[PDB]
């Protein structure tokens, strides 16, 4: 068994992210980190759109990212310390669209090394130095300069080394002209390792280093060093020189302290806490995120809090120390692991899990009503800042971008009543989760939509002008109606300005500036803008069957193939060469060339017949009523099109079936993709011509990142299509469904998966499908957080204790301030969820319609419950009724872990799948973390115990119980009698469970711990899984293991468990963590395949190889691509997918894919060593993709 | 008797009795990655010699193939002293 | 030897586990999606996170045993 | 130590200085320095002046401005005016892209010694300019601005070596300039620099050809301009034999007209000096081969007609049959000129061919050799040109000379075998495979 990966959508969650002249313009970009893969995403400043210029697979874990730009220059390069051990510096190339390898310095050994750098990283400010660090024990620094040429020079790497220490956060010093100065948290750990007492680790306190270099002396000096009063969390760099004053910006627990060295003291200021806090008081708050804007004339910096407040810090100096430290409170945006101000007011706030965000920045926030804290007012010491948070009042948000990270729970499933089953993912974290329908294509937007009576059989959208793009009379004709619109500022179905009138028109194209020839039935009139209808007679009393209309030629073939030609004529006369031949049959295809006016004619054209057998010739007079090229295709080809740029000839056949070739005199190379007859047609979608054909199932075939994918749309069934411009859609479809016509636009390019999105309050954990309802059943737990009716109660106690708090005269205002708090509610989603306490959680039970966005059923659990399974079942004591099985978890702490206990809820799924009856809570010892159904009874996996349960009448019965299970059960799966456990750290455990004697007997195991997330059955033998590490492995039982096995003393296993072994046949490190898997198939006739979604918020699949020729050559691909194309961070890609264990049989075609964006001399020095042309490798690529599912 | 400092920017050498030759394994199969040696192996008088004899340097020394696969490349400067 | 973490015949329980913590610690810090897993099990920040991680680096199994 | 002739000795010496200068401050420095401002001797002035550049380079430059402000305008000597400047100069030299920073501020310095009354101080102020800008490269024009009136009048007086550093400094300053300046300034130049190209000084020709060579280098000079107005009294005048009897003439306009070739089009300089390969001066030829073989690696032959292709054929094999000496530059000029025309050689390759006989006949095997190593390098060209007969001929006569006493001629005549066999195939060789 040989496999295969793909990744259909890449991660979308955002580790780190830089601003900065990477493309060397003056517009700013952002660099971002999608963990092993990075991306460059350019913020138009104009349309206040998000656009992702580059996405590259790094193939390793991008641990740190920072840019610096050198003195006097223009462009920004991207350090990036990764898990290979080697620092790489990058730039843009804006022309090929790519990163290039500017360095690569090695310095270390591979992998999230204790001491190895790559984890810390810091830039000079001037961009003379950067310094990689460690958490432990080792910094390097690299002296950067250019030479005569204008190129990056990196020096040998000096050693700021100093053993026994831990490194927080590193970040260069603004010092200005002088010697760079980076900036460390350090803690001195070797204290506390040889005190037994203790006291050791209680004093240890943090160190702010100041770290010298000295470029002329060419080394590291321990320059400063000075003791913190508590510990910090991360520094802002101040900018300094003649800018401002220097220094750095601690930021700590409740507090953010200035300090510099010389004659400046310490400027102490505490974090503002939020005005009547539903937190608890023992918490603190930190800044997770910090953004500073050097400005020309003032600096400030914008510095996000735990819960997501952003404040405006300011420095008054009034010397070159600084005297005052003023907060401000901005706004409040989410989580944000990195926040980038850019230049012309924006804010890049890229979420830690969720959707990103946009914002353009309105005001500053100077000249308001709002208190300004600083730290020159007097405190006793005790009591902190309170302000009042309100909505978004300085930022206005013009931006979002769709993540997935991250994503619990996957299922496949056509819950919708079509053709293709859809991605059912639940997303999010906390209140800002949701669940996410996925469906493959890009998304269509409605513009304009209206009935008419008749259903149409042949329409088009005919403008009176070339250079007017909107449509001054679309003729929406019919097979033997006209219902012809004019279409200016609103579309009225008038038909006085068209040739054919209330006869119905075949066809109506533009054959000219002003003029446009329709072939009707009646005739065929070359009618230009004003009413010089010239109803040019045909050759023959036969009506108008075939039409080839281009913007220069015009050729109607009647029955018989009676290919009237015509040339672009400079007067502008409907008239009909002498070259009117019959040919064997009629077209049933008929398409001519680009007619572009720089050409005066066209280059080609194409007749098919209904007979399979198409012809090209052309377009040319000295190839007119002469055919150049054959084609005997196997299908009639229903529809011909040309499209320009690397043009192609897309021919779509009489059954769903589009066959593309390259543009030649002969025929190119014909690649065939599935997609009613495929009536194709042409439109210009972001300027870029290209093709739609509506089929049972449509297709839209895009350009992205010059790539040809026949992607479908989200939109209805159009009989007919045509290509439109107006207002609302400046390139959109007009369209014509079955008597509908409509105008549908598109607006995201690539859109591999459109995602609707249906909100949440909690964390979902798992869902289940109901087989009868097709419904949703969502658990959804939170640690840290109240459930609604504590939180309810904690405001009125937080109510009642500040009314009697307040404790004197006038307490109307009291009164009234308790009132105005209590009667609020700000939301959850943007101001965060205000909850705390580390041994409290939130869980809930959901029943929803995956259709609508509509929740059937909201159980709401208790304070300290959490749910951590489900399931449905029938049950053979039972009748036909559906049972839904919560595991309930009480009073859990994580850390250390220490269960009160567990129950399990049951619920009868009343009115049909649509609401939950609270039946009986059967109380268990441990966490009931695997329910999954058995033979007519159910699997309860309560901590280390599989216990094969009954439902009973007040409680559930324990029918069976197996304890040979090592730690802690997470997943049961079942196929036949074989249950499959997945324990927590050690491999999937194969149960025999016989029904005769009731026993629940242990015959398998696998020889590794896996700390499994989840499994997976593929038959009878063999099993696949997932790791919390970022892996996927597949485990199969050999060939003739007894079953039938049955004192224990005597009898032992082979190491510690069973006697008999599974085998592993697959591994493969993914790189992000996988939380579902699943055998299905996403495109229908194609063939079953391995899906797995991750939690960067990324899906991929696993394809079987169907034959050995096929491996041998994607082996060998993958082969010369690890050498000839060496990933971007230096990390071996073999060695990447070989992580915590080895990969085996399956091929990396995320390496594989990069086939076709690796350079045109690399292709074919690669493809020459395989016998085989770059678009045959393309092309194999391609199958191997469409073959199976996208 | 291996140096095993950080290596920076200068590139390792061998000798022409010793050309081709992995300097960790002495294995004469496949060289993969080119050598880089500390600053101090190359200082002064030191440039360009062979990194394992300190004679004239006649071309670029290289560690195998099965040394990279095993990340012997990452340990430090191969100059034996 | 001169490698933090590496052991010998004379290695305690308690120091080889420290060393096992510490470098689980720092790869959670390092690989991206265990501590995003870590931050959606809690409803912490992953800078909490960090924060957290860096705290239990002093001492991740608590003070050491006598002799 | 400082001006020892070894470089790891002169790294040594200014470490050693900074770690001085940095151990005991910069108000002893000055102190312990000042006394030597002014001293006759030239060469104790030129060490103070590295050791203040090293020692700015340790404490920084802004911490020793005042100091070369108060110096550099001392009304007492020129002396220590020429020394500050010189100071200048060494820091610009040591520092390269790291005085960035304060280049304006140096500048401003240092600007005031163009109009000096003292020429030396004119001198040093120029070669001043001429450092910074060098190290400046390619950034930091604007700061400039104000050093751009003073040098374009004083070109315009001065005379001599004076007028050599004021357009070395020119030279060095164009490049950094953005398309329009950079158009008119050596517009403005080009009079004075054609004047100055019949210098009969050595050294202000080195200069003004390597100005030349960087002002047609930059962005902004037309090719059209440097067509009718530098190339003719530039080839007039450069191009004679008196100069081809140095290595570092030789080696610089060499490069200066690559250069130029790579600025303006190949085919415009080539089809200038294609005749001077038939010159019965050895040298001369030697050094227009030379010129040709790297403005054609560079760019090729799709530039060149047919008329000069002939003018190319007629020199070379003119040059390769008047050889008395086993020059390398003959062989690979050779090689490489018949290598990139291509299939265009083939009706030239009988003569040629001939020739390769010739010289594999010549009674000196090294000669042979050389001839060997020709087949070597052309057999290619020769085989997609179709001319197998020849070839086996060659191979014939090869495996004639294969009994060889010479090692080195004996491996060329095998590689030039080699090279036969892969392009005429083993079933139409001749000797038979068998022999
Ligand atoms: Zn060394
Ligand atoms: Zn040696
Ligand atoms: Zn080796």
């Amino acid at each position: 068994m040989f496999l295969y990966n793909l990744t259909l959508q890449r991660a979308t969650g955002i580790s780190f992210a830089i601003h900065g002249n990477f493309s060397g313009t003056k517009q700013q970009e952002i660099v971002v980190s999608r963990g092993k893969i990075l991306e460059l995403l350019r913020p138009d400043p104009n349309t206040g759109k998000v656009h992702t210029l580059l996405t590259v697979e790094v193939f390793g874990v991008i641990r740190s990212l920072m840019a610096f730009r050198l003195t006097g220059g223009t462009k920004d390069y991207i350090v990036v310390g990764s898990d290979s051990g080697r620092i790489v510096i990058l730039e843009y190339q804006p022309s090929k669209n790519m990163f290039e390898k500017i360095h690569q310095e090695t310095f270390g050994k591979s992998g999230c090394r204790r001491i190895v750098p790559g984890q810390f990283l810091a830039v000079d400010p001037k961009g003379r130095a950067v310094m990689i660090s460690a958490i432990e024990k080792q910094k390097l620094v690299y002296i950067l300069n250019r030479d005569a040429a204008a190129r990056l020079t990196i020096s040998s790497p000096l050693e700021a080394h100093k053993a026994n220490t831990l490194v927080y956060h590193v970040v260069g010093v603004d010092v200005g002209f002088e010697n760079p100065m980076f900036a460390c948290l350090e803690m001195d750990y070797e204290e506390a390792d040889n005190d037994p007492t203790g006291e050791a680790a209680a004093n240890t306190q943090q160190t702010l280093t100041f770290y010298e270099l000295d470029l002329g002396l060419n080394h590291v000096v321990r320059k400063y060093s000075e003791p913190l009063e508590e510990h910090g969390n991360f520094l802002i760099t101040v900018p300094g020189g003649s800018d401002g004053p220097s220094g750095v910006l601690i930021c700590s627990e409740n507090y953010i302290t200035y300090k510099n060295f010389g004659d400046q003291p310490d400027i102490r200021c505490p974090i503002p806490r939020r005005r009547n806090d539903l937190d608890d008081p023992e918490r603190g708050m930190i800044f997770v995120c910090s953004a500073t804007h050097k400005t020309k004339s003032m600096f400030f910096f914008l510095a996000q809090t735990e819960q997501g407040d952003i404040f405006k810090i300011t420095l008054e100096t009034d010397e070159d120390m600084v005297t005052e430290i003023r907060l401000k409170y901005f706004d409040t945006v989410p989580v944000a692991a990195a926040m980038c101000v850019l230049k012309t007011g924006f804010l890049f706030v890229a979420s830690e899990f969720g959707n990103h965000y946009l914002y353009q920045i309105a005001h500053l926030g100077d000249d308001d009503e709002e208190p300004e804290f600083s730290s020159a007012m007097p405190l006793e010491e005790g009591d902190t800042f309170f302000f009042q948070p309100r909505p978004l009042k300085n930022l206005v948000l013009v931006d979002e971008l769709d993540s997935l990270s991250p994503i619990l729970f996957c299922q496949i499933a056509d819950l919708a009543n079509e053709d293709t089953p859809q991605l059912y993912v639940a997303c999010g974290r906390g209140p800002r989760s949701s669940l996410r329908v996925l469906r493959h294509g890009l998304e269509v937007s409605e513009m304009a939509v209206s009935e008419l009576p008749g259903n149409p059989n042949a329409v088009w959208t005919v403008r009176r002008h070339i250079e007017d793009e909107f449509d001054a009379y679309i003729i929406v004709s019919f097979v033997n109606a006209t219902l012809v619109l004019s279409i200016g500022e609103t579309v009225e179905e008038v038909t006085d300005s068209g040739f054919l009138g209330t006869t119905p028109t075949l066809s109506c194209s533009l054959l000219g500036d002003d003029a446009l020839v329709q072939v009707y039935p009646d005739g065929i009139r070359h009618i230009r803008a004003d009413k010089r209808v010239n109803e040019w007679k045909t050759p023959g009393k036969k009506t108008i069957v075939k039409c080839a209309v281009n913007q220069r030629q015009v050729v109607i073939a009647l029955t018989g193939g009676e290919l009237v030609y015509f040339e672009m004529d400079p007067s502008g006369q409907l008239n009909e060469y002498t070259e009117r031949k019959e040919m064997s049959a009629d077209v049933v295809c008929m398409s001519l060339a680009n007619v572009p006016p720089g050409e005066q004619r066209s280059r080609f054209l194409a007749v098919g017949l209904v007979d399979n057998t198409v012809r090209i010739i052309s377009l040319d007079p000295s190839d007119c009523l002469q055919p150049l090229s054959m084609q005997a295709l196997p299908a009639q080809p229903e529809s011909l099109c040309i499209v320009e740029m690397f043009l192609y000839l897309n021919i779509g056949l009489q059954n769903g079936v589009l066959l593309r070739t390259v543009l030649d005199p002969v025929t190119g190379d014909l690649s065939d993709t599935r997609t009613r007859p495929v009536k194709l047609f042409r439109v210009r979608m972001q300027g870029q011509e290209a093709v739609l054909a509506m089929s049972s199932r449509s297709w839209l075939s895009y350009s992205y990142q010059s790539r040809f994918h026949l992607t479908p749309l989200s939109y209805e069934t159009l009989e007919f299509a045509s290509g439109f411009a107006s207002e609302q859609c400046p390139e959109g479809i007009v369209a014509i469904s079955t008597n509908t016509l409509r105008i549908l636009a598109l607006e995201k390019l690539g859109a591999v998966f459109n995602q609707v999105a249906f909100p949440l309050q909690y964390t979902p954990r798992k869902f289940v499908i109901h087989p009868e309802s097709n419904n949703l059943i969502i658990i959804e737990t939170d640690h840290n957080a109240y459930t609604e009716a504590t939180k309810a109660q904690r405001k009125q106690q937080m109510a009642e204790e500040m009314v009697e708090a307040a404790g004197e005269d006038e307490r109307e205002l009291a009164a009234e301030m308790a009132a105005a708090f209590l009667n609020e509610n700000l939301p959850e989603s943007i101001f965060g969820a205000p909850k705390a306490g580390n041994g409290q959680w939130a869980s809930v039970i959901r029943v929803m319609n995956p259709i609508q966005g509509n929740t059937l059923d909201l159980v709401q659990l208790e304070q300290n419950e959490a749910a951590f399974s489900v399931a449905v079942c029938r049950f053979s004591n039972t009748g036909e009724d559906w049972y839904v099985l919560v595991g309930v978890a009480k009073d859990l702490i994580l850390n250390p872990r220490s269960v009160a206990g567990g129950f399990v809820y049951t619920y009868k799924l009343v009115n049909n799948g649509e609401k939950l009856e609270f039946l009986h809570k059967t109380p268990v010892e441990e966490v009931p973390a695997a329910i999954a159904p058995f033979q007519g009874r159910v699997l309860i996996g309560v901590g280390k115990l599989l216990r094969v349960y009954d439902l009973g009448k007040k409680k559930l019965l324990r029918k069976c119980e197996n304890k040979h299970i090592a730690n802690y059960i997470s997943g049961i799966q079942t196929i036949g009698h074989r249950v499959i456990v997945s324990d927590v750290q050690e491999s999937f455990i194969w149960v025999r469970y016989k029904r005769n004697e009731n026993q629940l007997i242990i015959f398998a195991d696998d020889t590794y711990p896996r700390w499994v997330t989840t499994a997976s059955l593929l038959d009878y033998d063999t099993v696949a899984g997932a790791d919390k590490f970022g892996n996927i492995c597949v485990v199969r039982l050999p060939p003739n293991t007894n079953d039938e096995v049955d004192k224990a003393l005597w009898d032992r296993g082979l190491l510690n468990g069973a006697s008999q072994k599974a085998e592993v046949i697959m591994n493969y490190h993914v790189g992000e963590t996988v939380l579902s898997l699943q055998k299905t198939t996403l495109i229908p006739g194609g063939s079953e395949s391995l899906v797995y979604t991750t939690l960067s918020g990324g899906i991929g699949i696993l394809v079987p190889f169907t034959s050995h020729e096929d491996h041998d050559f994607f082996q060998h691909v993958e082969m010369h691509l690890r050498s000839e194309h060496p990933p971007l961070c230096g990390r071996d890609h073999l060695s990447f997918r070989s992580y915590y264990f080895p990969v085996k049989n399956v091929i990396d075609g995320d390496l594989c894919e990069q086939f076709n964006s690796m350079e045109p001399n690399k292709q074919k020095n690669v493809s020459e060593e395989l016998d085989r042309t770059p678009p045959e490798v393309s092309k194999k690529l391609e199958d191997i993709r469409t073959r199976y599912a996208f | 008797i291996f140096c095993r400092k950080q290596a920076g920017v200068a590139i390792g050498r061998l000798c022409e009795k010793c050309d081709g030759k992995c300097v960790i394994c002495d294995s004469y199969v496949r060289p993969c990655t080119l050598v880089r040696i500390c600053d101090e192996c190359n200082y002064g008088s030191y440039q360009g010699r062979c990194v394992i004899c300190g004679g004239p340097g006649v071309s670029d020394a290289y560690y195998c193939k099965e040394c990279t696969i095993q990340e012997k490349d990452r340990d430090g400067c191969p100059k034996i002293v | 030897s001169k490698y933090i973490g590496t052991g010998h015949a004379d290695t305690t329980k308690w120091e080889w586990l420290v060393n096992q913590h510490r470098d689980s610690y720092c790869s959670y810090m390092g690989h991206f999606d265990l501590l995003n897993y870590f931050a959606i099990a809690e409803n912490e920040s992953k800078a909490r996170v960090r924060f957290n991680l860096m705290e239990k680096m002093l001492q991740p199994c608590g003070p050491p045993a006598d002799k | 130590l400082l001006i020892d002739e070894d470089y790891y000795a002169r790294v040594e010496g200014r470490e050693i200085i900074s770690n001085l200068a940095k151990a005991a401050g910069l108000a002893t420095m000055i102190s312990t320095m000042r006394p030597d401002i002014d001293n006759m001797d030239e060469y104790v002035r030129n060490t103070t002046a590295r050791a203040f550049a090293v020692v700015a380079s340790a404490l920084g430059i802004p911490s020793l401005l005042p100091f070369l402000k108060a110096v550099c305008k001392s009304k007492k000597s020129w002396q220590a005016r020429h020394t500050g400047i010189k100071i200048v100069q060494q820091i610009a030299i040591l520092m390269g892209c790291a005085i960035l920073p304060h280049l304006r501020s140096l500048v401003e310095i240092i600007e005031h010694g163009l109009v000096d009354e003292q020429q030396k101080v004119r001198t040093i102020s120029a070669l001043a300019i001429a450092a910074l800008a060098e190290a400046a490269t390619p950034y930091g024009i604007e700061s400039f601005d104000s050093v751009l009136k003073p040098l374009w009048k004083g070109i315009r007086q001065h005379r001599g070596k004076g007028l050599a550093a004021f357009l070395k400094a020119i030279g060095y300053l164009i490049p950094l300039m953005d398309a329009e300046y950079a158009n008119y300034y050596t517009r403005e130049v080009m009079l004075i620099l054609i004047r100055e190209f019949q210098s009969p000084d050595e050294e202000m020709k080195k200069i003004v050809l390597k100005v030349v060579k960087q002002c047609c280098g930059t962005d902004g000079v037309e090719a059209n301009y440097i067509k009718t107005e530098i190339l003719p009294p530039f080839f007039k005048h450069f191009w004679q034999h008196r100069m081809a009897l140095d290595r570092r003439n030789y080696r610089q306009l060499v490069d200066t007209t690559v250069e130029l070739a790579n600025k303006v089009g190949a085919a415009e300089i080539i089809s200038r000096i294609v005749d001077d390969l038939k010159d019965e001066a050895e040298q001369y030829r030697k050094m227009v081969m030379e010129t040709i073989e790297k403005i054609m690696g560079n760019l090729g032959a799709a530039d060149i007609d047919h008329k000069l292709e002939e003018q190319l054929i007629d020199g070379i094999l003119y040059a390769f049959q008047e050889q008395t000496t086993e020059d390398s530059v003959m062989l690979n000029g050779f090689g490489t000129v018949v290598n990139a025309l291509g299939k265009r050689v083939k009706p030239y390759l009988p003569q040629i061919c001939g020739t390769v006989l010739w010289r594999l006949n010549n009674k000196s095997a090294k000669v042979r050799q050389q001839a060997a190593d020709l087949i070597s390098r052309t057999a290619v060209v020769m085989k997609t040109c179709q001319e197998e007969k020849l070839m086996g001929h060659l191979g014939v006569v090869l495996y004639e000379y294969l009994g060889e006493e010479y090692p080195e001629v004996l491996g060329s005549i095998l590689g030039a075998l080699k090279a036969i066999v892969n392009v005429i195939g083993m079933h139409k060789m001749t000797p038979p495979i068998k022999d």
